[PDB]
RNA sequence: AUGAUGUCAUACUUAUCCUGUCCCUUUU
RNA sequence: AAGUGUAGUAUCUGUUCUUAUCAGUUUAAUAUCUGAU
């Protein structure tokens, strides 16, 4: 297995740990994707915020959370 | 209310000995309780279990009789389908349950 | 490989905000829709510029 | 020390001219760089 | 690479794997080591080990060369007697 | 551990004469009452009077032991010497206390508790 | 010392104002952050030594004469 | 720090400890490195004070006396709400001092 | 000559192997034929040839030569007693400071003036190591920021080949070592994968930094090990440290124990973990197990509380050491378990219980050392189990503790007081029992005057006396080393001053007799008279014991007073001293008693005193003199007010530390507390004299100064302070210079903020760049610490900020960006959006730059606006520099949203504006389309 | 009963390029043995050389004898070897011969 | 011949505006000078 | 007519900083 | 006619590219750098 690819860390860095840092080769498709994960935990965090956006729908609020957590694996699109 | 923020689930264990909180994704927190000389519960510092790249679905608390205590989640791998360009990781990625037991002894969660 | 930029600025919805640095860009079409936003505030003029925007 | 730099060479000057030659502490007393002995011996040396 | 795909240290034996390996160390590695032969020993004991890192270690161990070929012969040999119904490879029944 | 005893009585001692420990409270007080001054770290090969001979440059010895094994051949390094005077033991502490021969260098102390065949360690 | 030092800058401010005003340079011009510029050099000097100094190297004096011929054909 | 911008916060997780400032720094803020608007206590970690490591300072690292807090200003910023700011490295300061 | 083996360290897996065995097979047969019967023996060309470096011919010249020096050892004995222009070359090069003649060797090719010669060049560009070890801090600093700049283009082979060698000088001095450590710890920083070869010949210089008694070198040591550590990989660490498991010489042995437990210790436990694993299970030699053992006892010790998850697993490499038959194998395996125990909390006590039998096992057959290290693992391993068998096990180590109680070991001594400080402790221990078996002998066989004089064994007896006080009782221990209090041995005294001390504070002192309590002012009045190293043990202790006492010390309380009074009669710094000191201390105890002939006694003789010239005596005279204000009161206190602070005045020019420090918080606390007493003259005479106090080397004395010119600003009034504090033309730009800037923050925080604005705002109109500096930081200051009163001066501060803002020099926009900061976290919530959008008009402009500071206070400033102004609209100004097409740009633009999305993460939902969908993507979220 | 910094190695500097290289042996031979004598053949090696004889105490007492001793026009700087700190261009290999020599030799 | 000039400031970097008449500029900002001038100004005109 | 270069001086900022220790190296 | 040290920044003085081209790295693009005529 003669890749060469030993990516842990060099010096001690920057190194942004937190989930949605960003960077500076961030591609679109990242940005659109951190931005839709984290509308999709916002809308599972605040709870008149879940009602008013499964009062449109007839559908329950568990329908709903459902629904927002099975869209968190690939929202926008295979890059 | 982040993604990695702790909030969106909460759980108590049935023997009262502990509890545990969990965000989203890319966190877990299990605090313990103990009773004091005054019956003054003291909250002990939490232990640590990032996982990466794992979305929490629910938390729940495993059954123990004063043995060492286990938290059940239902937890969902997103590295793997990360890197994906054809789409096909991201179908054949089944959720599983994650029983993480908080081993009295050694002070530290595992999986 | 690299756009044109009369291409891109034929392909834009606002091409009247179009830059000639933004041709060898790594996402053109992303930096168009964000430029032509509503409250969005643009770069400064030291992109450019040579004298420490100071001097 | 007295490493003859050129702003303290010009300000030899400028207080040879408007303070005078027989001053060294007059001098001295706006280099603080070095002792009026140094700076006549400037004087004398180079700043002539 | 042949380390690239999935094994199960659990699913085979190790007494197979040992002499083998101590072989090809002290064929490679020339000299006569027991740090050597342990650590590659210890390296399999997990249930779902890793070959990047076992090829890694190998690779400070051994030359690079050399590293290859330790890890092109510990990958199939393993795969096979993890494949093996009963757990091990064709070589273990030979002799 | 082994060999760190010489540099403890050592380091007591620079210890008691940088600190301005007075002559009444040099490291003495403890080991007054008795003479027996207990050697330790010498060599299997070293013989009794040889030792009796180094250590008498320092006074006369009253009653020196050295650790006689059951069948060994009496080479264990401990060695307990009563000397004639509690000054000689407090001399031979303060110059002979680390003293190197024969090789691998001794360490030396003062007991006073009793006659102890086996209380030294190698 | 540091009122010393305060008469000694005062000092030396005053023999550079009056070594400028025995050379009648144009160029030295006193900034609104206490520091001198030399339009002639277009130069900064943060102590009154750089801002005399501005007549050894640099010597603007030539590119100027080239506007002083601009501005009169005649030599 | 702004004093000390090669240092190295320690950023663990927080434990249930209260810390303490050197007497040297005594009030210095543990993060604004202010002097004055303090709002919130400051949190050790759980490896941060183990024995030895315990009771020394968060900010000078000597031995502490009185207990610190975190700054206003870095608590209205969400600044407060950190990882264990125990200083963990000592560089660049204090280094050759002893030397003088 | 522990240490010189290191003087015996040269420079530079397979053919690593070949030649660790062939210095084993050269090691064995010289002992070999020693029995079947050095640094000289014998050469060979070839080892010629290796030891010297290139640029050398051998050559000799004449056919005659060399049979002439053949016979030159015939020829040392029989003839032996028998009948029988002006050039020099120093290295100068421009100024090149001057190389000892040890360095001679080293910088020897920079002593060749040649020039103008590639290799040679990057080798002469590489003296400047010569300047940065010898030569001015300048020049230090010049070429440490060169060998900074220039690490990629100098390379790292030779910055290590000529690093390496003078880390090996003899004559290397401590700050020589310090230079040459921070050199390569910045050359360790910027250079990552080019430092993997160098990694044993690094290791070899840097391991001796470790093992020293230097406590900072030995950190520093820790660090740098880490950092090479971190730099390259584990593997290769491993790697390189394989071989020095079986080495010869101990000293390699030790070093490389501490090199592995820093690897473990910065890559993790469990990246090491199968490493050491494979180490302990080596039947090889004894020496590796004994190495292996040493590892793991190393890096328990560096790691702490780290061992908790990894303890079971540490068991599983320990378990099998513990059945060593070497002894030194089996104390190795004990020192590990004791070291794992001690330095873990109570936790996995199931991951040492197969360790828990066989060592206690080892206590029957216990002989020697060994029972000693037996007895230090049980010891550490009692409070980890449960109170059901520790009563069982205390109660069979107690005896066996007894037993060894005569021991004449210092090592047995210290285990035994660890073992007595983990067991008394036990909740299970008998209070009875153990002061009739374990007090006499501690008091005895432990309490000697020897034992004292050791540094760890003073820490050790300590602990244990405080532990078998809070264990058995205070009476008791009170009992047993009260007697000691007339000791002769000044150390002696001291530990049982700290013993009695550290009891009466833990337990407390109400269990004191009346004959215990009259003993033991007798015994601190026979320390008090005896002092002869300056310590505050003997201070302490009498305050400790006069808090302890309360009341009960009325009286001790006079007799106390007659020997401060005859101290101050006696020698000043000698005695004096810590006569003031005690004063000082005993003011509380003082003024609760009601001594109130004794406080106006004590003025009487602090205003006599004050005119002392020494400044040890004159300092704490003024802290006594501080001490009884605060507890006799203003008018209460008969030394008045009137006398004090005139004469105090001009006491601030005594440049003392003490002295001057102990001047300024007497003064701070005359004029925050009485404030009247103080004429407006004398105040404004006593801030000139405060003026000139800002020039000190320290920092309280700084705080100190601002704190006593706010309350003289409250006092007097704002108009003179202010126009005082106008005054700084600021000579030094350090040296507490912005203090006045400060000062004037806590005038306008004291006083009326309406009155220091426009003032501030007339000073800034000054031409000088120190002015305006300064101008520019005191308002940051101000705002800072005004914080809510902010709210009506926001439209008042606009223009200005919005002035200097145009970066006519980098100082100028650095404090607009701070007082912008101040300003933005002040006006949370007040109601200043309009005056948070015209600042951040023209802080904006400000994100493109380099300086470091500048840098710094606009992120700081732009935090502010995202707490203040809001996300929503820091988002809008930083939308547009996301996806731009730079390297600068998109880096400076991607910190700003790094920094804005670390805080707010919640409100990013909305401010993320709606992007098109893209053939294969559907980013729009059309959830939040959803019209109810 | 000596220092360890003396060693059989000691570095002659300032010396001239043609220096008379039979009266540097001569010179050397005032202690002992010359082991080996190399000369600078290099432009900065040009003047420069070290010297190695079989003995420490002779080569010590020629260092404390020839302390910056007279010469024909200037007098070289004697001082002794440092250390190695580079033997990565030489190498211990065919020791494993020598190794087995002496193991056939004495037999044991 | 200030060559540093001419590489800093851009000099030397030639262009081709069609709509500046087919014309030449040996800058960027000359580049953009001459996409907005009056010569481009007057192309653009009567090309309506 | 802005700039790049870097020995050698100069102003500035970080409320920068003077009792800091071997309390922990006790390996043979 | 007195300040100590730790990191970083700017303004001053001295020097250099009329090299016509091709390819690459790099740059937003130049520039610089690397090889050939």
């Amino acid at each position: 297995m003669t890749d060469r690819y030993t990516i842990h860390s060099q010096l001690e860095h920057l190194q942004s740990k937190y989930i949605g840092t960003g960077h500076a080769d961030t591609t679109k498709w990242e940005w659109l994707v951190n931005q839709h994960r984290d509308s999709y935990c916002s809308y599972m965090g605040h709870f008149d915020l879940l009602n008013y956006f499964a009062i449109a729908e007839n559908e329950s609020k568990a329908r709903v959370r459902f629904n927002l957590m099975e869209k968190m694996l690939q929202p926008c699109g295979p890059p | 209310c982040r993604r990695i923020v702790p909030g969106q689930f909460l759980a108590v264990d049935p023997k009262g000995r502990a509890v545990m909180i969990s965000a989203i994704e890319k966190q877990k927190l299990v605090y313990i309780l103990n009773r004091d000389a005054a019956a003054r519960l003291t909250i002990s510092s939490p232990l640590e279990a990032h996982k990466a790249n794992t979305l929490v679905y629910h938390v729940v608390g495993v059954d123990v009789g004063f043995e060492n205590p286990m938290f059940a989640c239902l937890e969902m791998d997103y590295e793997e389908a990360d890197n994906d360009p054809t789409g096909e990781a991201a179908a054949n990625t089944q959720q599983t349950l994650t029983f993480y037991e908080l081993d009295l002894g050694l002070n530290h969660v595992v999986r | 490989n690299r756009f044109t930029v009369a291409e891109l600025k034929q392909l834009v919805a606002r091409p009247d905000v179009v830059e000639m640095h933004d041709v060898t860009a790594q996402d053109p079409k992303l930096l168009v829709h964000l430029k032509a936003t509503r409250n969005s505030v643009p770069v400064p003029r030291h992109w450019c510029f040579k004298r420490k925007y100071l001097q | 020390g007295g490493v003859w730099r050129n702003t303290e060479d010009e300000i030899l000057k400028a207080a040879v001219m408007k303070y005078g030659k027989n001053q060294w502490s007059r001098i001295a007393s706006l280099l603080h760089r070095k002792s009026a002995k140094q700076c006549k011996a400037r004087w004398y040396e180079w700043l002539d | 690479e042949c380390l690239e795909k999935k094994v199960d240290m659990s699913k085979v034996n190790l007494e197979v794997i040992k002499p083998w390996i101590t072989k090809r160390v002290t064929e490679i590695l020339g000299f006569e080591d027991d740090v050597v032969i342990e650590f590659i020993f210890n390296q399999l004991e997990v249930k779902n080990p890793d070959s990047k890192m076992m090829q890694i270690n190998l690779t400070g161990f051994l030359n690079g060369k050399n590293a290859r070929e330790f890890m092109g012969e510990l990958w199939p040999l393993l795969l096979s007697a993890q494949e093996n119904i009963a757990g091990i490879p064709s070589a273990f029944l030979e002799l | 551990n082994p060999l760190t005893k010489v540099k403890l009585i050592n380091e007591l001692n620079e210890r008691e004469v940088q600190l301005g420990v007075a002559d009444k409270v040099s490291w003495h007080s403890e080991y007054k009452d008795s003479a027996w001054i207990f050697l330790g770290g010498l060599p299997y090969e070293l013989t009794e009077g040889d030792i009796i001979c180094v250590f008498s440059q320092y006074g006369e010895i009253v009653n020196i032991n050295l650790v006689r094994d059951k069948k060994t051949g009496k080479s264990k390094g401990f060695c307990f010497l009563c000397y004639e005077d509690q000054r000689s033991t407090i001399l031979a502490v303060d110059n002979f206390n680390g003293i190197k021969i024969k090789g691998r260098t001794i360490r030396v102390d003062h007991v006073s508790n009793y006659r102890a065949p086996k209380d030294s360690e190698e | 010392s540091s009122e010393s030092n305060r008469d000694r800058r005062e000092r030396l401010r005053q023999l550079a104002l009056e070594t400028i005003d025995i050379n009648k340079d144009p160029y030295f011009m006193k900034n609104h952050l206490g520091s001198y510029e030399c339009k002639l050099c277009l130069t900064l000097h943060n102590n009154e030594g750089s801002y005399l100094a501005h007549t050894q190297g640099k010597k603007h004096q030539t590119n100027l004469a080239r506007r002083a011929a601009k501005e009169a054909k005649e030599a | 720090a702004k004093h000390h911008p090669d240092l190295i916060f320690c950023r663990k997780q927080a434990g249930v400890a209260i810390g303490r400032l050197c007497e040297k720094c005594d009030g210095k803020c543990v993060i604004c490195d202010s002097y004055v608007r303090p709002c919130t206590l400051v949190r050790i970690c759980d490896e941060c004070n183990y024995g030895s490591y315990q009771g020394r300072c968060v900010i000078c690292g000597g031995p502490g006396v009185s207990d610190a807090y975190y700054c206003k200003e870095c608590t209205i910023q969400e600044k407060d709400r950190d990882g264990c700011p125990k200083i963990v490295n000592l560089g660049s300061s204090k280094t050759d001092l002893f030397y003088e | 000559e522990y240490k010189k083996h290191r003087r015996t360290m040269i420079i530079s897996a397979e053919t690593p192997r070949t030649d660790r065995g062939g210095d084993s097979i050269g090691e064995t047969p010289t002992p070999g034929a020693s029995k079947r019967k050095e640094r000289n023996r014998p050469l060979s060309d070839e080892e010629l040839d290796a030891m010297f470096p290139e640029g050398y011919k051998v050559l000799p010249p004449p056919a005659g030569y060399v049979p002439i020096r053949t016979p030159a050892r015939k020829l040392t004995a029989t003839p032996t007693p028998l009948g029988g222009m002006k050039s020099v070359n120093d290295q100068p090069s421009g100024n090149l400071p001057f190389l000892k003649p040890d360095d001679i060797q080293y910088f020897d090719k920079l002593l060749v003036d040649v020039d103008e010669s590639e290799e040679q060049k990057e080798r002469k560009i590489m003296k400047l190591l010569l300047k940065i070890k010898n030569g001015t801090p300048p020049m230090r600093k010049a070429a440490l920021r060169q060998i900074t700049d220039k690490a990629r283009e100098f390379g790292a082979g030779p910055l290590f080949n000529q690093i390496l060698p003078l880390l090996m000088s003899p004559t290397l001095e401590d700050q020589e070592r310090h230079l040459l450590v921070k050199v390569i710890d910045r050359i360790l920083y910027k250079l990552d994968d080019l430092v993997r070869p160098y990694v044993h010949k690094i290791l070899v210089v840097i391991e001796p930094l470790l093992i020293d008694e230097d406590y900072y070198a030995r950190v520093e040591g820790r660090e740098i090990i880490s950092n090479l550590a971190k730099a390259a990989g584990l593997a290769t660490m491993i790697s390189t440290m394989r071989p020095d498991i079986d080495n010869m010489d101990e000293y390699v042995r030790n070093t490389t124990a501490r090199a592995f437990a820093v690897v473990a210790s910065a890559l993790g436990i469990p990246s090491l973990l199968p490493f050491l694993k494979a180490v302990c299970k080596s039947k090889k030699s004894w020496q590796a197990r004994h190495t292996g053992i040493k590892i793991v006892q190393q890096i328990a010790i560096l790691m702490g509380c780290a061992i908790l998850p990894h303890l079971r697993s540490l068991v599983e490499i320990i378990e099998h050491g513990l059945v060593d038959e070497q002894q030194k194998v089996r104390t190795i395996s004990a020192l590990a378990i004791a070291a794992l125990a001690e330095a873990a909390t109570p936790y996995g006590i199931e991951s040492f219980d197969s360790v828990l039998k066989p060592l206690w096992k080892g206590i029957r057959q216990h002989r020697g050392k060994g029972l000693a290290a037996f007895l230090k693992a049980i010891g550490y391993l009692i409070p980890l189990m449960d109170a059901e068998y520790a009563n069982y096990y205390t109660r069979e180590v107690m005896l066996i503790l007894i037993r060894e109680f005569q021991s004449p070991d210092e090592e047995m001594k210290k285990i035994v007081l660890k073992v007595v400080k983990q067991c008394c402790g036990t909740d299970g221990v008998e209070a009875n029992y153990i002061k009739t078996e374990i007090l006499p002998p501690f008091f005895k066989h432990f309490w000697q005057h020897r034992m004292a004089l050791d540094r760890r064994n003073y820490r050790q007896l300590v602990d244990t006396t405080v532990e078998l006080a809070n264990k058995v009782g205070a009476a008791e221990i009170i009992s047993r080393i009260v007697d000691d209090l007339k000791d002769e041995a000044e150390q002696y005294r001291k530990m049982v001053m700290e013993t009695i001390e550290k009891i009466m504070g833990n337990l407390g002192a109400a269990d004191i007799d009346h004959k215990l309590e009259e003993q033991l002012i007798d015994g601190i009045l026979y320390a008090f008279q005896e002092q002869t190293t300056e310590d505050s043990v003997m201070l302490n202790g009498f305050g400790t014991v006069v808090n302890a006492l309360g009341k009960r010390v009325k009286p001790y309380l006079p007799q106390i007073c007659g020997t401060v009074l005859w101290r101050l009669n006696n020698k000043s710094a000698k005695v004096r001293q810590q006569a003031a000191d005690l004063i000082s201390r005993t003011a509380v105890v003082m003024k609760t008693c009601q001594e109130e002939k004794l406080m106006g006694h004590l003025g009487v003789v602090l205003y006599e005193y004050l005119g002392e010239e020494y400044p040890e005596v004159l300092g704490s005279i003024l802290g006594a003199l501080k001490a009884i204000v605060n507890v006799i009161g203003m008018h209460k206190m008969t030394p008045p007010i009137k006398d004090l602070l005139p004469r105090l005045t001009p006491i601030l020019k005594n440049r003392h530390e003490k002295v001057q420090e102990n001047c300024i918080d007497l003064v701070g606390r005359i004029a925050d507390r009485g404030a009247e007493y103080v004429s407006a003259r004398e105040w404004m005479r006593i801030c000139f004299e405060l003026l000139e106090l800002l020039k000190a080397h320290k920092k309280a004395i700084r705080r100190a100064t601002v704190n006593t010119f706010g309350y003289i600003a409250k006092a007097i009034g704002p108009h003179d302070v202010l126009a005082t504090l106008l005054n700084n033309l600021k000579v030094q730009e350090r040296q507490n210079r912005v203090c006045t800037t400060v000062a004037i923050a806590i005038v306008a925080e004291t006083c009326s903020p309406f009155t220091v604005l426009p003032a501030l705002m007339n000073e800034y109109r000054v031409p000088e760049l120190n002015v305006q500096n300064g101008v520019l930081k005191s308002l940051s200051f101000l705002f800072e610490y005004i914080g809510e009163m902010g709210k009506d001066y926001i439209y008042a501060v606009t223009p200005l900020l919005e002035d200097a803002l145009m970066d006519r020099d980098l100082v100028h926009r650095q404090t607009a960006s701070a007082v912008v900061q101040h300003m933005s976290l002040g006006v949370y919530g007040f109601g200043c959006e309009d005056s948070l959008n015209h600042l951040l008009n023209y802080v904006w402009p400000n994100v493109f730059e380099t300086s470091p500071h500048v840098i710094q206070a606009v992120m700081g400033a732009l935090e502010g606006l995202r707490v203040a102004i809001g996300p929503c609209r820091m988002l809008q100004y930083c939308l547009q520099g996301l996806f731009h097409p730079a390297r600068k740009v998109r880096d400076v633009y991607w910190k700003i949203y790094n920094s804005i999305y670390i805080g707010s993460q919640d409100a990013l939902i909305a401010h993320y504006p709606r992007i098109y969908n893209d053939d294969k993507n559907t980013y729009i979220r059309y959830e939040l389309d959803y019209i109810l | 009963r000596l220092p360890p910094e003396v060693n059989r190695i000691l570095y002659i500097r300032n010396l001239p390029y043609k220096i008379t290289a039979e009266e540097m042996y001569d010179i050397f031979g005032k202690y002992g043995p010359i082991r080996q004598i190399r000369v600078g053949n290099t432009p900065e090696t040009r003047g420069t050389a070290y010297v190695v004889y079989e003995d420490i105490f002779d080569a010590k007492n020629a260092c404390d004898h020839l302390s910056g001793f007279n010469v024909c026009n200037r007098y070289l700087v004697v001082l002794y070897y440092n250390a190695n700190r580079a033997f990565q261009k030489m190498d211990t290999k065919k020791k494993e011969e020598q190794l087995k020599l002496l193991k056939e030799k004495y037999g044991i | 011949i200030p060559y540093w000039l001419y590489k800093l400031h851009g000099l030397n970097i030639n262009y081709n505006c069609e709509i500046c008449g087919n014309y030449t500029y040996r800058g960027p900002k000359a580049f953009q000078r001459h996409f907005a001038e009056w010569r481009h100004a007057h192309g653009m005109r009567c090309l309506g």
